[PDB]
C-alpha cells in the first residue's frame, strides 16, 4: 500500500494589511489517505472556530482540504498551520510568510 | 442529481 | 464555454472504530453545490451552493435515499475488495469514484467518465465508448464479470446521456451568473533579492475563476518551463483561486523576463514584468 505525504500552503484570502479582518487559510492537497489532523496556530496556540471544506479528491485520487478561521492580522501576531498525517513522523508546522 | 445506486464491486 | 459536472464518492473502512464512512460531493465545474456524509448526526444530501437551495423535497429525498444505500452498497464494496486482495480485517482501506459528464457550449455531450479506484491505484474505469471496461488487475476482472452480468455500463451510460447532461443544463441556467462568469486573475510581479548576484521573480494570479490557468516565465522569449517554480493552485474561500509563478534571475537581468498569464476571464492574454 502506497501513502503521499501532504503538500501544505498558509496564506491569507486578501492581501494582508494589519488591522484588517481577513480569512487565514491552510490548504492541504496531495495526500493519501484522508485521514489528517490540521490545525491553525495564533503565536504557538491552537485556534478555536477553525473551519474546511468537504473532502474531495484531485485527478490522481490524492486529498484536498482548505481550513479556515477568520483572523485580524497585525504585525506583531505570528501564525501558522500545524499537519499531522500517517506520513509524517511527528505534526509538520508551515508558518504564515507574508510576501 | 446523483446517479442511481448501482451493483457492489 | 464547456462545463463540467462531477461526483466524489469516497468509502473508507475503519475496523475498529465503527462501519466505513461515505462521503460523496456533487461539482459543476470548480463550484461546490451538494455533499452527504454518513457520520452526519442525521445524514443527507445538503445544499452547498445558493443555486441549488431552490430544488424541491423530492430532489433533496432521492439524492438522500440514494446516498444512505450507497452507504450500504459501499461498504459491501469495501468487504468484497478486501477479500480480492486476501487483506486482513485489520487495515483500512478507500474505495474512490469520480464519475460525471462534459458539454460544450451548446450543451452536447462530449464524453462521460465513471472511474474507480482502490487505496489510491487505478481499479476500474468505464471506457469512453460508456460501453466497455478498463480493469487494471485481475481483482478488478472480478468486479467487471459483476459487472457486466448486472449490465452496469449501460445503465451508466444511460445516466450520462440523460440525467447527466440534463441537470447540468439545468444547474448552469440556474447558478448562470455565477457558473457562467469567468472571473479574470488580478496580477503582480514581486521582485526578492536572494544574494547580489541573484533575484526572484514572483509571478501573481489572485482573485480567478475558474480554477485554469496558465502562467509561464520568458527569459528573452524563451519558456523557462525547467527553471519556473510553480505552485499549485489554491482555493482562496471565496470561489477563486490563486497561484504563482517563480524564477530565479541574475541581478541586472530582470527586464529579459516576462511573465505570460492566460485565462477565459482575460480578453486577451497577459504580458506582464517587473515594474521598479
Ligand atoms: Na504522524
Amino acid at each position: 500500500m502506497i501513502q503521499r505525504t501532504p503538500k501544505i500552503q498558509v496564506y491569507s484570502r486578501h492581501p494582508a494589511e494589519n488591522g484588517k479582518s481577513n480569512f487565514l487559510n491552510c490548504y492541504v492537497s496531495g495526500f493519501h489517505p484522508s485521514d489528517i489532523e490540521v490545525d491553525l496556530l495564533k503565536n504557538g496556540e491552537r485556534i478555536e472556530k477553525v473551519e474546511h471544506s468537504d473532502l474531495s479528491f484531485s485527478k490522481d485520487w490524492s486529498f484536498y482540504l482548505l481550513y479556515y478561521t477568520e483572523f485580524t492580522p497585525t504585525e506583531k501576531d505570528e501564525y501558522a498551520c500545524r499537519v499531522n498525517h500517517v506520513t509524517l513522523s511527528q505534526p509538520k508546522i508551515v508558518k504564515w510568510d507574508r510576501d | 442529481t446523483v446517479r442511481a445506486s448501482g451493483h457492489s464491486y | 464555454g464547456s462545463h463540467s459536472m462531477r461526483y466524489f464518492y469516497t468509502a473508507m473502512s475503519r475496523p475498529g472504530r465503527g462501519e466505513p464512512r461515505f462521503i460523496a460531493v456533487g461539482y459543476v465545474d470548480d463550484t461546490q453545490f451538494v455533499r452527504f456524509d454518513s457520520d452526519a448526526a442525521s445524514p443527507r444530501m445538503a445544499p452547498r451552493a445558493p443555486w441549488i437551495e431552490q430544488e424541491g423535497p423530492e430532489y433533496w429525498d432521492r439524492n438522500t435515499q440514494i446516498s444512505k444505500t450507497n452507504t450500504q452498497t459501499y461498504r459491501e464494496s469495501l468487504r468484497n475488495l478486501r477479500g480480492y486482495y486476501n487483506q486482513s480485517e485489520a487495515g483500512s482501506h478507500i474505495i474512490q469514484r469520480m464519475y460525471g459528464c462534459d458539454v460544450g457550449p451548446d450543451g452536447r455531450l462530449l464524453r462521460g467518465y465513471d472511474q474507480s479506484a482502490y487505496d489510491g491505484k487505478d481499479y476500474i474505469a468505464l471506457n469512453e465508448d460508456l460501453s466497455s471496461w478498463t480493469a487494471a488487475d485481475t481483482a478488478a476482472q472480478i468486479t467487471q464479470r459483476k459487472w457486466e452480468a448486472a449490465r452496469e455500463a449501460e445503465q451508466l451510460r444511460a445516466y450520462l446521456e440523460g440525467l447527466c447532461v440534463e441537470w447540468l443544463r439545468r444547474y448552469l441556467e440556474n447558478g448562470k451568473e455565477t457558473l457562467q462568469r469567468a472571473d479574470p486573475p488580478k496580477t503582480h510581479v514581486t521582485h526578492h533579492p536572494i544574494s547580489d548576484h541573484e533575484a526572484t521573480l514572483r509571478c501573481w494570479a489572485l482573485g480567478f475563476y475558474p480554477a485554469e490557468i496558465t502562467l509561464t516565465w520568458q527569459r528573452d522569449g524563451e519558456d523557462q518551463t525547467q527553471d519556473t517554480e510553480l505552485v499549485e493552485t489554491r482555493p482562496a474561500g471565496d470561489r477563486t483561486f490563486q497561484k504563482w509563478a517563480a524564477v530565479v534571475v541574475p541581478s541586472g537581468e530582470e527586464q529579459r523576463y516576462t511573465c505570460h498569464v492566460q485565462h477565459e476571464g482575460l480578453p486577451k492574454p497577459l504580458t506582464l514584468r517587473w515594474e521598479p
